[PDB]
């Protein structure tokens, strides 16, 4: 709603999360840079001691 | 005049029938799970969250 575009129609069980769709459809830069960290936030499996 | 030798007739029929009336009392139908029910196309009805 804050960008003026039509709200997304998300069907059940799609393989993409709605943040993973809305980084392609959006066109800003400061709100598409935060939206890329949320999709690529993962634990780092390292072996210590 | 009543001629006995010219009035005999051999009536022909069957031996054994078994006549039924309600034909759909033999089938036993069942619905699929209603969250997965498809329309005239491939996709399911009421899919959008």
């Amino acid at each position: 709603p804050a960008f003026g575009m039509q709200r997304m129609h998300y069907r059940n069980g799609d393989p993409q999360t709605p943040f993973q769709i809305a980084e392609q459809q959006i066109q800003n830069f400061q709100v598409a840079n935060w939206l890329h960290f949320v999709n690529n936030n993962q634990f780092r499996q390292v072996v210590i001691d | 005049q009543f001629d006995f030798r010219a009035s005999m007739h051999m009536l022909t029929s069957n031996l054994t029938f078994t006549v039924y009336s309600d034909l759909l009392a033999f089938v036993s139908a069942d619905t699929v799970e209603p969250i997965n029910a498809v329309a005239f196309d491939n996709m399911r009805i009421m899919n959008e969250l």
